[PDB]
């Protein structure tokens, strides 16, 4: 029993929008199925948010904390153990069949 | 264009900035400026080379002014105060002038 955080780099040298998504990952479907979350990161050359970014690295090579950090991570896991509401349940379906009713959506994304 | 060696990523970035701290460390310096930096820019350009181996002057002056306000009059005040400024002097612009106007202008 365990997580499981995974990186992929794309099918060949970079991501082309040309193929479909499904073809830019060498998985297959019963496994890409499984994994909760996956992150399409795409590298834009847009100076609005390279600026940004470049700045922040700049920032670093002159010269919450994580003590914080996992004190509250260690205590949340410890505590804490949700209920999902009445309510709440009716979000879980509709999200679903919305999702669904595009046609990828396996019943393991609504677990996720 | 099919003329790039493979686009220039973040990785990039960091390459100027070790080469900067690389070429002062070599020089003993304990601080990096441009005389270095544009040569860590210089070493990651140089790299590709191997693969690749007055009538005018006013004239531009009006068509600028052409974008600029675009008016197509015969008599002129910003081009002749502009082009003094620039050194000029109003016999070279006369003569710009007839020329242009012989030359469909």
């Amino acid at each position: 029993r365990s997580s499981i955080l995974a990186s992929a780099n794309p099918i060949g040298s970079r991501y082309n929008p040309n193929l479909p998504v499904t073809e830019n990952i060498d998985l297959p479907p019963p496994l890409l199925s499984r994994f909760d979350l996956v992150y399409l990161v795409l590298d834009k050359v847009d100076e609005k948010n390279d600026r940004e970014l470049a700045k922040h690295l700049t920032n670093l090579y002159l010269e919450l904390p994580v003590e914080f950090l996992t004190m509250y991570i260690s205590y949340a896991k410890e505590h804490i153990h949700p209920i999902i509401t009445e309510a709440a349940k009716t979000e879980l379906v509709r999200a679903y069949v919305g999702m669904r009713k595009m046609g990828t959506a396996t019943t393991r994304q609504l677990e996720s | 264009s099919k003329f790039s060696f493979g686009q220039a990523t973040p990785r990039t970035l960091l390459g100027i900035i070790r080469l900067s701290q690389a070429l002062a460390k070599l020089r003993l310096a304990d601080m990096v400026d441009i005389d270095d930096v544009e040569e860590a820019l210089r070493l990651v350009r140089v790299s590709k080379e191997s693969l690749y181996q007055p009538t005018t002057k006013i004239f531009t002056i009006i068509k600028k002014m052409l974008q600029e306000t675009g008016k197509n009059t015969l008599s002129y005040e910003n081009i002749v105060k502009t082009v003094r400024l620039r050194g000029f002097t109003m016999l070279q612009l006369s003569n710009c002038i007839q020329e242009y106007s012989y030359l469909n202008v």
